[PDB]
């Protein structure tokens, strides 16, 4: 392990890679899981062929380029270009051939069958992998976490979840996966920004307003007082640059943002907010052992990044779950990365080192093993 | 028809009975363990603490059977304990030390009666059986 | 009676209304026990407000509509709603006022108290009712059986039955419920069909699900060997369209589904299938009277309208019971609709037209006579 | 285990049961109304078209009740037929003729068991409540 066999642990959630070795507290390869191609032509002799520009450098010609997600909430949409992202991961930040070493990967549960074997198999064969080991998001969440009891709610940039456990134990049936993350919200954000006049129709400016939610777009603790002081803007109001040097004024466009993960009417689903959705999980958990899934409602993920979020929860699930007792929610420090981190000592432990699957059981075997070694 | 009440102070009783076993019992396990960790000189003021990890009880079972058992991550959290104590449920399985309520968490958490439990079923089965070397 | 005062048997099961005068054959209403409530806005000047669309209507508008049964497994959630269906029921099926007519209702036994004597109150009430019956399900069911000896099944589309019977008398600790029907296998046939990559998020596609299931979704005879076969797509897989117009295929996933009745595992938890739940009230039963149980196993419901059900039944009970006697199960047809024929043919009788709640019966005496009536 | 095909003939008899209702059902209607929109001289051969514009149930209701309703626009167009069956359902809403499935596209579509459904639950609001003059 670590720089030996080595596994490696890539979280291929949407939105961003985060990769590293084994036992690595830092995925020292993070970027955006992008594939950058041309749109416009450019008529010069000796310039980048460059076909495919592959995650972070797509960051840099965004113009040109057409941003494109290889992997659409946990489902692999392009497998080759899920290859780019890969190979670019494996020999431009890891730098290494994963023909020695186990790659763990990440991916979302509640996932069709194709998304497991197939990540997988271009793993096991266009790459060589003598192991591996596709793992569900946030139980390595919970692993950076550390703990085994209550329900972690991982929002990565594509896919919510609600994953409860106890003492080990998980609750399948009480597992909720939901689409209301940083993919979705600077969807909401473009439609509720053009209302100031701003429209950004290039997936160019959908990552630099999603970068404004990012830094900007809170969320609302209690949400319609903090519109009803969006008539008078005092702090609401801030201003924005752009790369080009134009400058945006947003006001309560910015709570209302990550609302949608609290009130997807805003987006227009049936979906009820995050809060509902783990409280729905307890609905569907043990009178003795729900106890135990409020006071323990971890979060994760680079939606949940955002401000507001958590005492937002600790007021709701008050308001929704049995009050007489305690709901704390625990949100650690580097939530979008302890998916990784959690995985990168996952690998550390030797009886998870017998939980591998290895190259010949692949080969041989199946690829239904795969389901047989990850759920 | 007070049985109720005579349910409350007997209880306390059981267990005040348990205690006056479990502590002596304790003190029969330290100076036990101080008599073998010391070979690794680690000192017992506190099962419930100091093997409290697993990997402090590897290291006893490492000394009791003059072996090596495996060391894996260790930390502040829960998995890294709970697996630390899972070698040593693999060495205690090994040695037949049942999972009759004799844990991993039971171990992490410092359970009165089963760290005790778990550790004076290993006197049971190292004067009985062969945790020793 | 029969358009004269004309008792009309009202089968308020849950998914479905079955509806008409005493002594008819046939619920001429039959309907979804659903609300339609729209959840998108629309700006369009002359449309139908329509607010509250009710049953089947809300079959045409599903995109926009929430369907919402008002009923949830016998226990009445919505009351008003109820009202709908059931106003909807007199006004624009039967088309005529309660108001002269005995009700004879339907109702789930094992009943909390309110849905007893409320479900009355509000026909007493809002409605006038100059007579009334709120009746078990399962009985009646019988009654179209025709028969008085064995225990029937009623799985309806909330609640699986097992209802014991001999020569008239019941035995009522012998009596159990169950969760276990159409509403629960939908739920189980969403979580497992999106392992294909199809996901229905929408109560609309939920009844599309279900509308699958009730025709594709058999009970496998044998279960693990249908899987086994299941490993060779040969007849397993079938195509099935969509209103939209997009193609299925579901192989294994047809009989898996309703294999969550027989084996409740699937779902996760404690229950049993259905034969150990029938089987389980026999051995609550009678060392005499236990025999006639046996070979006497009576189907009801909409949820046992599937094929390979009851030759599953007489092996596993086989299984289960002394195979040294015979265990027949008789599973008539309109067995979804045996529940509202017999009561049909309940208020037929004579001896039944004296077993009315009558109005002033509700009124000064009490809403507990209505238990006193319906046990 | 053939509650299926015996379902595809039950409920061709559930509607057959409905459709000797629902016909003579709109006889007693069709005389009814007949005796009504016979003195602004309209007769009905037909409730599902003639009443189907939705002035034409307005016709009735300015007969029955002996009042006036607002003619909105009509033509071709779906609008102009939905408009104005919202007018009927504005003056039957007002006499607590509900929507539950008794619409303004029931009676523009001409739905046989709505159209009559809603104004057969006229007629039972009309010798029941005060749609009449």
């Amino acid at each position: 392990m670590d720089d030996d066999i080595a596994a490696l642990v890539v979280d291929n959630g949407s939105g961003m890679c985060k990769a590293g070795f084994a036992g690595d507290d830092a995925p020292r390869a993070v970027f955006p899981s992008i594939v950058g191609r041309p749109r416009h032509q450019g008529v010069m002799v000796g310039m980048g062929q460059k076909d495919s520009y592959v995650g972070d450098e797509a960051q840099s010609k965004r113009g040109i380029l057409t941003l494109k997600y290889p992997i659409e909430h946990g489902i692999v949409t392009n497998w080759d270009d899920m290859e780019k992202i890969w190979h670019h991961t494996f020999y431009n930040e890891l730098r290494v051939a994963p023909e020695e070493h186990p790659v763990l990967l990440t991916e979302a549960p509640l996932n069709p069958k194709a998304n497991r074997e197939k990540m997988t198999q271009i793993m096991f064969e266009t790459f060589n992998t003598p192991a591996m080991y596709v793992a569900i998001q946030a139980v390595l969440s919970l692993y950076a976490s550390g703990r085994t009891t209550g329900i972690v709610m991982d929002s990565g940039d594509g896919v919510t979840h609600t994953v409860p456990i106890y003492e080990g134990y998980a609750l399948p049936h009480a597992i909720l996966r939901l689409d209301l993350a940083g993919r979705d919200l600077t969807d909401y954000l473009m439609k509720i920004l053009t209302e100031r006049g701003y429209s950004f129709t290039t997936t160019a400016e959908r990552e630099i307003v999603r970068d404004i939610k990012e830094k900007l777009c809170y969320v609302a603790l209690d949400f319609e007082q903090e519109m009803a002081t969006a008539a008078s803007s005092s702090s609401l109001e801030k201003s924005y640059e752009l790369p080009d040097g134009q400058v945006i004024t947003i006001g309560n466009e910015r709570f209302r943002c990550p609302e949608a993960l609290f009130q997807p009417s805003f987006l227009g689903m049936e979906s009820c907010g995050i809060h509902e959705t783990t409280f729905n999980s307890i609905m569907k958990c043990d009178v003795d052992i729900r106890k135990d899934l409020y006071a323990n409602t971890v979060l994760s993920g680079g939606t949940t990044m955002y401000p507001g979020i958590a005492d937002r929860m600790q007021k709701e699930i008050t308001a929704l779950a049995p009050s007489t007792m305690k709901i704390k929610i625990i949100a650690p420090p580097e939530r979008k990365y302890s998916v990784w981190i959690g995985g990168s000592i996952l690998a550390s432990l030797s009886t998870f080192q017998q939980m591998w699957i290895s190259k010949q059981e692949y080969d041989e075997s199946g690829p239904s093993i795969v389901h047989r070694k990850c759920f | 028809n007070d049985s109720s009440s005579a349910r409350l102070f007997e209880r306390s009783r059981i267990k005040a009975l348990a205690d006056e076993r479990e502590a002596v019992q304790k003190k029969t396990f330290t100076k036990w363990v101080n008599s073998h960790l010391a070979r690794v000189t680690c000192r017992v003021g506190d099962l419930y603490s100091d093997l409290r990890d697993g990997r402090n009880l590897l290291r006893l079972l490492e000394v009791l059977s003059g072996e090596i058992l495996p060391k894996p991550t260790k930390g502040r959290m829960r998995i890294h304990c709970l697996e630390n104590v899972d070698k040593a449920l693999q060495f205690l399985k090994e040695q037949k030390v049942h999972l009759e309520n004799m844990g991993s968490h039971d171990i992490v958490d410092g359970n009165h009666r089963l760290t005790l439990g778990l550790v004076w079923t290993i006197i049971l089965r190292f004067q009985i059986q062969d945790i020793s070397v």
